[PDB]
């Protein structure tokens, strides 16, 4: 089996002492300030709504608690995932300090690794947004984040924003040239961005009517 | 953190 993680939300020192492990252990450390497709695993020391985690949840990696690793550094291999994967009742049980954010966040990465594993076994790729045909209006700080998140999750991501494009888009989203209420007028789902980490962190989300921006309102 | 990754949110 491959072992290739991504690290997220841990200490510097954390960081360096895991990528240190890993390697001893046999496996790879993707040490980017990205998500990166390729990686399998991710360490996550504090469940978050970022780039790396809500897109190893779009692809239904193994999100995992620091444990893991501490038994495999006791065990001296890659021991099994299952007992320390956020959600799991083995890490939510035993932690203190969880806010619901954070228990939907774990909750949401077992239940995808569960659902996306079952696929591809299957034969099939596709992640939490696949079909999806997306316009992104986002602030220029975080607008890559969400490019990789959505395309983790098997998103296609469109080039720009300009009108002849929204007859190809199932979705355009923004957090903030654009225009908008055209985009609605062609039924297109103009939404805040929120929709796109609640659409993972929940089970059931709330309908899409809820998300509206203000130039798609009725 | 300031060693955390920045969340896509406000």
């Amino acid at each position: 089996k491959q072992y290739i993680f991504q690290l997220s939300s841990l200490n510097p020192q954390e960081r360096i002492d895991y990528c240190h492990l890993i390697e001893k252990l046999g496996g790879l450390v993707i040490e980017k300030q990205c998500f990166d497709p390729t990686c399998t695993h991710i360490v996550v020391g504090h469940p978050l709504r970022n780039e790396k985690y809500l897109a190893s949840v779009a692809a239904g990696k193994w999100v995992l608690h620091r444990s893991y690793l501490e038994a495999c550094r006791t065990a001296g291999h890659f021991v099994q995932e299952e007992d320390y994967e956020w959600g799991s009742s083995s890490i939510l049980d035993v932690l203190t300090g969880i806010n619901v954010q954070q228990r939907r966040l774990a909750l949401a990465a077992m239940r995808w690794r569960k659902k996306i594993q079952q696929r591809q076994e299957s034969g099939i790729v596709e992640g939490a947004f696949s079909g999806w045909k997306v316009i992104l209006h986002v602030d220029q700080s975080r607008e890559a984040g969400f490019k990789r998140l959505l395309q983790s999750g098997g998103a296609k991501v469109l080039p720009g924003h300009s009108v002849p494009l929204f007859k190809e888009a199932t979705h355009l989203f923004s957090d903030l040239g654009v225009n908008i209420a055209e985009a609605a007028a062609q039924n297109v789902y103009c939404l805040r961005t929120e929709y796109i980490a609640d659409y993972l962190m929940q089970e059931s989300p709330p309908h899409v009517e809820n998300y509206c921006l203000p130039e798609a309102i009725s | 953190s300031i060693y955390f990754t920045p969340e896509l949110y406000d």
